[PDB]
């Protein structure tokens, strides 16, 4: 049985893996960071409550002029806030009401957005008519979209609950790459700063590292005992963390290719909806689904702070590219501003 | 107060913007939401038709009541990852064929489309999500199950049955059954339809369901529940 | 495409009273406030009033307040202006502006071309444009310089500075339209700079197709006060 | 003017106006607190039901007063203007109570009998604009009693009364009646319609919760008749006889007594309304 | 049921690449993360709080 064999090979090769992970590891994240000064105790006050969303905020993403936003909740509406003056600048109706996730273009002329509908959709901000309209829409996926975005204004990787993650080419609407390797369904979705790489997160409790030039999956993380639901680059592109429903946020390297800390606690046992770090990578914010952001030590491990006020599950998590603020959304239909 | 001309109409922007939000919340407050829910095809379209590829809206109006019907079929994934989004709904509309009690799933060896229902029910009932939402339980395909009972008896299906080879006793037994899975009786009310291939009356049974629901949930702003 | 056709003008006795009529095409005319702005025949422009989307907010000009009337139908996307007791320096040729305001929009993008009408026979920001007429060689780089009474740059870190090109024969079109920002279909060749009162906006490359006369705007306060016009000639 | 001397009375009155003032300050207070702030959203439903318990707490304001008033064997050494205030906000508040009652019924319902009905799917501004005009209404309807000089003197004791002055006071006997017997009517109504909808329904009358709703929705109607029926019923034994009645001792200090219930009805009002209902936090 | 081959030589050969991957030590990586953090401190406005008059959500 040709079949057997190559089962047996597969098992000497995950047992060769695992062997060449342990031989390479000598000491731990902790063991070299507990001498140096702890982040002591990190107290954030909401700045700005965006209110105006109806159902439950289900996405966001942050603008790279560091203050406009993009919010999508089950109303059926995209709204793009002005964060500094707590301004809605735009109100997208959808065709599907049933979005849960949504991207900002990184040159600030288009917002995509998908959910249960299986598309994505690009929205044109900046036209002549002077109205919000859709660029175009990206059908493709069998399975419901759970977290796109953008390369530039003509390329996107959409996160897809088909097991199966997707790049597209926007001037024509089709699928120019195809990533596929991953066993459960395709939670979260993460680009590298450079672009060049983009991790994303699955069901079957697996973190796997695509290129987006060749397609292919360069290297497969594991760790996690349930479903991953988050997942964010560290801010070099050498590093990335998990978030998943065991209530354990793992640091992931992209070199050392292995999990290097847990982030933890013994009071939490909640899953993890949104992962995102700050501008130095020092915090590490982490959304829970008992209402609340945990501020993490990301060095450390040390619940650094707890971004409390929200009275739903915190959904959607987004640092702004200056570091300056971090905005939760949740499913009380509002949105915080923390600094 | 301390704001430019053009941050003066971008406020007034924003306020025109927060005043078509209102009105499109308002409309859609008063719109019925349900979740379409069943074993395959089985009697879903049917079921559609008689009232009117991702998710499917149905939009239906009955007796000046707006109602938005979500199918998920299709939707071949895991169920726990989306069936949060239909937490708020009014009513889930659950389609179970009768005439499969026999048939097989064909995806799995010796596997019943109907034991895959009552999985499916015991699933979608004791959901965390689905803990007050009421359930609309239709039972599809009566004519067909009430002329091949005959033929095939239902022992083949329920091994410990030990009532009489007719339609009546049967169906009150599949229906006895599907409401056994629900562990939550004190906190939701499952709604039992038996509808024929053509039957009219369908919409009115799930206008009564929902005008139930309706009243369940205008208690509770009254402070009454 | 955007386009805004004006109607109504004629000659007119004086005391008389026109309706202004501008039929809206292409844009989403209900999302955009929408401005009156004339120029007389000693080719100036000048703001006449403002209507904004919702018809919530209405600006009017000293000189035509409560004598003209502004008021737009949104069903029929047409934009009026009614007048009355019009007298002789009422004769000027009116365009219709389209204009909106949110984070980073483009305002006074969009001008129509004009109807033209004839009558027969101390707080505000003054504009200064020192040079009124220069002449240019095409290929070399110009400078039109503008100033303000008032310094135009806000608390928010915007400098709310208009530039706006009229070729002859043809409505002004928008260049920058916050003191830097350079408007869409306008080339990279024309750049706005200044601070505070001190303005200046450079055209490197000169071409046949940049000859006209350049105002200047601003938008800090209500009324919106234009330059003189710098006309480039050669 | 009359001098009718009370022992009976003043044994009795204070401790009842103590218990009530106490029980329903606290009640209302804290109800008034709950939806306040620990509500997130208010509806129509918990505007009116808040306008009920503001009508509750203001009539638990000016209780202290007529306590004292009670501890003096009936005498009000407060002045006439005080006299007048506290007379109005007896007479608005208790206005403004069954106002706010029949309200609430209507509302039920409303949210019960017809429960797709455009009324149900009012703002709450509009409700806000509702509940202001019946303040409007009650406060318009209420105002005379500060038009008057409502102090008898009699051998220097000062007696601030309204109900127990003569055989008529106006029109005010018509509006005493009538603000009890249309609500009730309109209260009795919408209850019968209520229960009568909800044990209509064979699946959902099944529940226990439904059971206790159907319960508390003949209970507040029970506490309104009980606590309304006394006072009305002495005022027309005493009308009806008023040449023979009139100063009659058995007659005044049973009126007296009576009134009490009113503020009896106060002070139920949010064990009834709020402390029952397991949705408010 | 012969189409499951091709899956398993997929499966076999993405392991087969994913194995033959130069691996630094934990150790360095864990030093250059550090660095990078010691190296971006001050410019983290999370971390290292600004002033007010610096802060646009003041």
């Amino acid at each position: 049985s040709e079949l057997d064999q190559l089962r047996q090979e597969a098992e000497q090769l995950k047992n060769q893996i695992r062997d060449a992970r342990k031989a390479c590891a000598d000491a731990t994240l902790s063991q070299i960071t507990n001498n140096i000064d702890p982040v002591g105790r990190i107290q954030m006050r909401t700045r700005r409550t965006l209110r105006g969303h109806l159902a439950k905020i289900y996405a966001m993403h942050w603008g790279t002029d560091s203050r406009l936003l993009v919010s999508a909740s089950q109303d059926g509406k995209l709204i793009i806030w002005d964060s500094y003056t707590t301004n809605k600048v735009h109100a997208i109706p959808l065709r599907s009401s049933w979005v849960m996730t949504c991207a900002y273009a990184p040159s600030g002329n288009y917002v995509a957005c998908g959910g249960l509908d299986n598309i994505c959709s690009i929205y044109n901000l900046k036209t002549r008519e002077g109205n919000v309209r859709v660029s175009r829409e990206l059908a493709g996926h069998t399975g419901y979209l759970s977290c796109c975005r953008f390369l530039d204004d003509n390329q996107i990787v959409t996160s897809s609950g088909d097991t199966t993650c997707a790049l597209w080419d926007i001037e024509t609407g089709q699928q120019t790459t195809t990533f596929t390797g991953h066993t459960g369904d395709v939670m979260s979705l993460s680009l590298a700063p450079d672009t060049r790489l983009f991790v994303s997160g699955a069901c079957d409790a697996s973190a796997k590292l695509w290129d987006v030039r060749e397609g292919m999956c360069r290297q497969t993380f594991t760790g996690h005992e349930s479903d991953i639901n988050a997942i964010c680059f560290f801010p070099n592109g050498n590093a990335f963390a998990t978030g998943s429903d065991d209530a354990t946020c793992r640091l992931f390297d992209l070199r050392a290719d292995q999990e290097l800390m847990t982030y933890s606690h013994d009071n939490i046992i909640c899953g993890i909806t949104s992962v995102s770090f700050s501008k130095s990578g020092r915090l590490l914010l982490a959304g829970y689904d008992d209402f609340n952001c945990n501020v993490w030590d990301a060095l450390k491990a040390d619940r650094a702070g707890v971004l409390a006020g929200h009275d739903n599950r915190v959904s959607c998590l987004g640092v702004t590219d200056d570091g300056m603020a971090v905005a939760t959304g949740s499913w009380d239909s509002f949105l915080k501003i923390w600094n | 107060c301390t704001l430019s001309a053009e941050d003066k109409a971008a406020v007034e922007r924003s306020k025109m913007i927060d005043r078509n939000l209102r009105e499109d919340g308002e409309k859609a407050a008063r719109e019925v939401k349900l979740l379409l829910l069943g074993a395959g095809e089985s009697g879903k379209n049917t079921i559609v038709k008689q009232m009117k590829t991702g998710i499917v809206e149905t939009h239906f109006t009955f007796k000046d009541l707006h109602f938005k019907m979500f199918d998920v079929g299709a939707q071949r994934s895991e169920r726990k990852k989306w069936i949060h989004c239909f937490e708020g709904v009014t009513a889930i509309i659950f389609c179970v064929a009768l005439s499969d009690y026999d048939l097989v799933l064909a995806e799995d060896e010796e596997m019943n489309r109907m034991h895959a229902s009552m999985k499916l029910f015991d699933s979608i009932c004791n959901n965390k999500w689905f803990t007050d939402t009421s359930i609309i339980l239709f039972l599809n395909k009566k004519d067909l199950f009430e002329e091949k009972i005959k033929k095939s008896p239902l022992t083949i299906c329920y091994p410990e049955y030990a009532g009489s080879n007719t339609y009546e006793e049967a169906a009150a037994y599949i229906q006895c059954q599907f409401e056994d899975l629900n562990k939550r009786k004190d906190t939701k009310e499952i709604y039992t339809h038996f509808t024929c291939s053509t039957d009219t009356k369908n919409v009115q049974f799930v206008f009564d369901a929902v005008t139930d629901v309706i009243i369940k949930n205008n208690l509770k702003d009254c402070g009454l529940f | 495409d955007v386009q805004l056709v004006e109607s109504g003008g004629g000659l007119v006795q004086p005391g008389g009273s026109r309706k202004l009529s501008c039929s809206a095409s292409g844009f989403a005319f209900s999302s955009f406030g929408m401005h009156w702005v004339r120029q007389a025949p000693e080719k100036g422009l000048e703001w006449v009033a403002y209507i904004s989307s919702g018809s919530g907010t209405i600006y009017y000009a000293d000189t035509v307040k409560g004598r003209f009337t502004i008021s737009r139908d949104d069903p029929k996307n047409t934009l009026f202006l009614q007048m009355t007791s019009l007298r002789s320096e009422d004769t000027a040729m009116y365009y219709c502006v389209r204009s909106i305001y949110y984070y980073g929009s483009s305002p006074f993008d969009f001008w129509g071309q004009g109807t033209t009408l004839t009558v027969s026979s101390g707080s505000d920001i003054v504009m200064t444009q020192a040079t009124s007429s220069v002449p240019v060689t095409p290929g070399e780089s110009v400078s039109i310089s503008c100033r303000s009474s008032k310094s135009l740059l806000h608390s928010n870190g915007n400098t709310y500075l208009y530039w706006f090109l009229q070729r002859p024969g043809q409505s002004p079109q928008l260049l920058i339209y916050r003191m830097s920002n350079l408007a869409s279909g306008v080339p990279d060749r024309f750049s706005g700079s200044g601070s505070g009162t001190a303005f200046t906006l450079t055209i490197s490359r000169l071409e046949a197709e940049d000859v006209g006369v350049y105002y200047c705007m601003q938008h800090l306060e209500y009324p919106l006060t234009f330059g003189a016009g710098t006309k480039l000639e050669l | 003017c009359c001098r009718i001397e009370g022992d009976t009375i003043s044994q009795v009155m204070p401790p009842l106006l103590i218990v009530a003032f106490v029980l329903g300050a606290l009640g209302n207070g804290v109800a008034l607190c709950g939806f306040c702030f620990h509500m997130k959203t208010w509806k129509p439903s918990t505007v009116y039901l808040f306008n009920l318990a503001v009508a509750d707490f203001l009539l638990m304001i000016c209780l202290p007063f007529r306590t004292d008033y009670y501890l003096r064997r009936r005498h009000w050494a407060f002045g006439d203007i005080p006299c007048r205030v506290g007379l109005f906000t007896l007479a608005m508040n208790r206005a403004g109570s069954i106002v706010f009652l029949t309200v609430v019924a209507a509302d039920r319902y409303f949210k019960v009998v017809h429960p797709h009905h455009a009324v149900n799917t009012i703002s709450t501004r509009v409700a806000a604009g509702i509940v202001c005009t019946l303040w409007a209404l009650v406060i318009l309807g209420t105002v005379y009693l500060l038009l008057e000089n409502h102090l008898c003197v009699q051998e220097t004791a000062v007696s601030c009364e309204s109900f127990i002055m003569e055989s008529a006071n106006g029109w005010h006997d018509i509006m005493f009646q009538l603000e009890f017997f249309m609500p009730l009517g309109i209260i009795l109504f919408c209850s019968f319609k209520i229960v009568w909808s909800l044990r209509r329904r064979q699946q959902l009358a099944r529940q226990a919760r439904m059971k206790k709703a159907t319960r508390f929705i003949m209970v507040v109607a029970i506490v309104f008749i009980t606590c309304y029926l006394p006072s009305v019923s002495a005022r027309l034994y005493f009308l009806w006889t008023v040449p023979s009645s009139a100063c009659d001792p058995s007659v005044h200090g049973a009126l007296h007594i009576t009134l009490s219930f009113t503020y009896m009805n106060s002070m139920l009002d949010p064990l009834v309304y709020y402390f029952s209902s397991p949705s408010f936090p | 049921n012969t189409a499951s081959i091709a899956q398993a030589r997929k499966l076999v050969e993405q392991l087969k690449m994913e194995a033959n991957i130069d691996r630094i030590k934990v150790s360095k990586a864990a030093a250059d993360l550090m660095a990078y953090c010691e190296a971006h401190a001050k410019e983290d406005p999370l971390l290292t709080p600004v002033p007010a008059s610096e802060n646009p959500f003041r």
